[PDB]
């Protein structure tokens, strides 16, 4: 699939956005072989321990 | 990316999406120059040079 990651990070609802492998500006054009979302809930508290 | 021996004094703030950025802070702008933390407890590689 096709994944559009300039729609996703440019919203203003996320009170945390964060990522670690890579600035968020390659995943636009940047490929990969799959893709795993993994999703929860947890207090505002302990979103720094993800 | 600057250019060989360029020198850059710029403080002025960075935008990081397609959103403007018209005053000093936000969720996808920054201020630009970043400390290093040069504690005498960090292991080599993250002490000064």
């Amino acid at each position: 699939c096709v994944a559009d990651y300039s729609v996703l990070y440019n919203s203003a609802s996320f009170s945390t956005f964060k990522c670690y492998g890579v600035s968020p500006t390659k995943l636009n054009d940047l490929c990969f072989t799959n893709v795993y979302a993994d999703s929860f809930v947890i207090r505002g508290d302990e979103v720094r321990q993800i | 990316n600057l250019k060989p021996f360029e020198r850059d004094i710029s403080t002025e703030i960075y935008q990081a999406g397609s959103k403007p950025c018209n005053g000093v802070e936000g969720f996808n702008c920054y201020f630009p120059l970043q400390s290093y933390g040069f504690q005498p407890t960090n292991g080599v590689g993250y002490q000064p040079y």
